RNA sequence: AUAUUGGCGAGAGACCGAUAGCGAACAAGUACAGUGAUGGAAAGAUGAAAAGAACUUUGAAAAGAGAGUGAAAAAGUACGUGAAAUUGUUGAAAGGGAAGGGCAUUUGAUCAGACA
RNA sequence: CGUGGAGGUCAGUGACGAAGCCUAGACCGUAAGGUCGGGUCGAACGGCCUCUAGUGCAGAUCUUGGUGGUAGUAGCAAAUAUUCAAAUGAGAACUUUGAAGACUGAAGUGGGGAAAGGUUCCACGUCAACAGCAGUUGGACGUGGGUUAGUCGAUCCUAAGA
RNA sequence: GUGAACAGCCUCUAGUUGAUAGAAUAAUGUAGAUAAGGGAAGUCGGCAAAAUAGAUCCGUAACUUCGGGAUAAGGAUUGGC
RNA sequence: AGAACUGGUACGGACAAGGGGAAUCUGACUGUCUAAUUAAAACAUAGCAUUGCGAUGGUCAGAAAGUGAUGUUGACGCAAU
RNA sequence: CUAUCUAGCGAAACCACAGCCAAGGGAACGGGCUUGGCAGAAUCAGCGGGGAAAGAAGACCCUGUUGAGCUUGACUCUAGU
């Protein structure tokens, strides 16, 4: 369907901003289901969206 | 359901109509008047090849300051061009008049398009901006399209 | 936990969703209408800007 | 420029609503509407608005009490109940 | 702004009550020629002066 | 006795009939512009009654084609009649750098008198 | 000669179709214009003797309204830039998810405000219009939800002033 | 981070991928460049462009209201390990 | 700050960054204006000089008032040049 | 990057009617009139000769028993004093 909601709420669960969450390709018939906010802790958990890690600045060249 | 100018019997001719459709006018003319009296079979096919970039449509009187192209040559006009949505706009009052010729014992093995005319419709209008803050009209031209098919005999 | 909804209402006093899908057309066809005769009027009489510049001279 | 470039720093509001009129047109840098002077007591009747005389006159709103007084004065002003 | 007053919150509470279409059944009645709704505004294009 | 282009109640017209008549026959001093004083439109007509098209089919749907209502869809809400500029179709005809016009006639179309 | 009305007359015409409208169909008048036949059409309308006038259009850079040619033409070119697979879908250069590629580069294309806007905020459903291409998407469309203060502000002071 | 710098340039947290597109590479264009020899001969006129530039050291004249002129003019250097 | 080292004699290696000089008119300089054709040699300016006026006054406003401005002032001041 | 071609969307200036020229007279520099030379459909990209092409130019000059800004010992007045 339309994740928008579910790539906007990911944010404000996690603490991470909106660029870095990692929605998942596969179960899109199970995420659109959790509308509410408190469903995506209960997918978290889960593992169906995962918080990428930081991208890395190194400093070693410096 | 008044028809424009049939000389045909209106007893073995299924009919076809789509009012206010939002195309162009000045294309449709050219695109209805490519096909005017051809079989429902190779008029088909060449309106399966104007979208597949062979056999383009000759526009012969809404033409001013258009390119030229080489596929025109079979018509002998020397501009041509590919309207893809008056084609598909038009294609599918074919396929209606297809279906409604088959609800009435017609076999499809003998039908041609006998009375096919474009009219511009009511305008539909919007505005532009323009230079020195003039607001110029901006209006689209769209095009009722009448189609009667009917089968050839002696 | 409701048993209301926006159409519990008008389901029972006059219209109907298959109905009223009837009458939603007729009413964005009548905007066009009048929405369509303004700009076919106001497009004549607008360039007249009553405090022009006319910005060539020298 | 004097149009386009000076026509973006409008933001901060000359008028605001009157309360006798109702109107976008109380001055609030000298409190004195516009289209009646409301600290003044008259309202700001005109001659040459004769126009202006016809968008707020009588008979225009709801006359509460004024669509009344015609049909009080047609039974003599009286009193008392109906009948029996 | 979002610092308003109570006077313009009177006002918005009919502004946002005077913005929808004319219900339905109203064209259902005998002497109605009523079509659409006339005085019908959204914010983008005629800005209520207050 | 006199005055009265305001309010209220009436009665009439060798006046106008929607580009007229008040700006307004209609949710008009409304919609709308302007900071504001003020400026200020357009917009009436299906039918006797909605009897506003059940049903079938093509289409994703807008709708189309049947069917049906109707005295009339050449009255289907875009709704009396439907003019012209302008445009499509088919038919007739003509055309070496304009088209149109005047006088005469050939040819092609159509009309004719009865002299039944 | 004609037009809008008014007084007589024709015991005028008319739903078995009155005005209007069209006709390289006909006739009369030198003409102004009158009369007939056909198609459409559906409720009124002429002749003669008179009376009256907001009475005859090609123009007025005429007024209002409508539509042309120009014309599918001018063009839709600042801001570095998009690509692949899948998903719903009638349909995807444009929606979403992933994967890459980038850019803003902390006086930001970030996070909050003040003026001003006023429900655009957010969800569900939807594409006739708008988004000068598209569209299932949207600051658009339809219906509902949302703003919680003893402390943060106004309220209370005084300035220039009124 | 380089840099004296909140310059310019690149990168992280945060955000965006929006501005009609596809093919072709003609003339004329708008923008951005380069050039043999000559160096203003162009033109009303060096208009426009190119040059010089940052830092250190040496080096600085007329005139002067003794404060300036002055970054005057004119020279040399610059990496990495 | 200094020395040996090494190179396609490169070296503020992109980014960033003064063209310079000798004379003449005119304005002293910093600043301001013709928003949307004129940024200047115009205006302003410090400096210099003049005039009025000792308060019941000088200059100016008000239709008038028991009204005002300079004046919360008083010639090293105010006003007009 | 335009332009060119294609998909989609798609206005305006302007317009009596339309466009081959030479001489001729002529409102004194014809697209039409008059003698001539001639003349083949629909046309695309460029172009700036013509259309005395298109614009709410800057003009110089005059008349009007037409105003306004401004100046004085114009005429006639007036606040102030
Ligand atoms: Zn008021």
């Amino acid at each position: 369907a339309n994740l928008r909601t579910q790539k906007r709420l990911a944010a404000s669960v996690v603490g991470v901003g909106k660029r870095k969450v990692w929605l998942d390709p596969n179960e899109t018939s199970e995420i659109a289901q959790a509308n509410s906010r408190n469903a995506i802790r209960k997918l978290v958990k889960n593992g169906t969206i995962v918080k990428k890690a930081v991208t890395v600045h190194s400093k070693s060249r410096t | 359901a008044r028809y424009g100018a049939t000389s045909t019997n209106p007893a073995k001719s299924a009919s076809a109509r789509g009012s206010y459709l939002r195309v162009s006018f000045k294309n449709t003319r050219e695109t209805a008047q490519a096909i005017n009296g051809w079989e429902l079979t190779k008029a088909q096919k060449y309106l399966e090849q104007v979208l597949d970039h062979q056999r383009a449509i000759p526009f012969r009187r809404f033409n001013s300051s258009i390119g030229r192209t080489a596929q025109g040559k079979e018509f002998g006009v020397t501009k041509a061009r590919w309207p893809a949505k008056s084609v598909k706009f038009v294609q599918g009052l074919l396929q209606n008049a297809a279906a409604n010729a088959e609800a009435k014992g017609l076999d499809a093995t003998k039908l041609y398009v006998s009375h096919i005319q474009v009219n511009q419709a009511p305008k539909q209008r919007r505005r532009t901006y323009r230079a020195h803050g003039r607001i110029n009209k901006y209006e689209s031209s769209p095009s009722h399209i009448e189609l009667v098919v009917t089968e050839k005999e002696e | 936990r409701r048993t209301i909804t926006a159409a519990d209402r008008r389901m029972v006093s006059g219209v109907t969703e298959k109905q009223y899908k009837k009458g939603m057309k007729k009413m964005q066809q009548l905007e066009k209408n009048a929405i369509n005769t303004q700009i076919r009027r106001e497009i004549k009489r607008v360039n007249f800007q009553t405090h022009y510049r006319d910005e060539l001279l020298q | 420029g004097k149009g386009t470039p000076s026509f973006g720093k409008r933001h901060n509001k000359s008028h605001t609503l009157c309360n006798r009129c109702g109107r976008r047109s109380f001055h609030v840098q000298k409190k004195t509407c516009s289209s009646c002077g409301y600290p003044a007591a008259k309202t700001r009747s005109y001659n040459w608005g004769a126009k202006a005389k016809r968008r707020h006159t009588t008979g225009t709103g709801r006359m509460r009490y004024l669509k009344h007084v015609s049909r009080r004065f047609k039974n003599g002003f009286q009193t008392g109940s109906a009948s029996k | 702004a979002a610092q308003k007053s109570f006077r313009i919150k009177q006002k918005m509470a009919k502004a946002k009550k005077q913005n929808r279409p004319l219900p339905q059944w109203i064209r259902l009645r005998t002497n109605n020629t009523i079509r659409y709704n006339a005085k019908r505004r959204n914010w983008r294009r005629t800005k209520m002066n207050i």
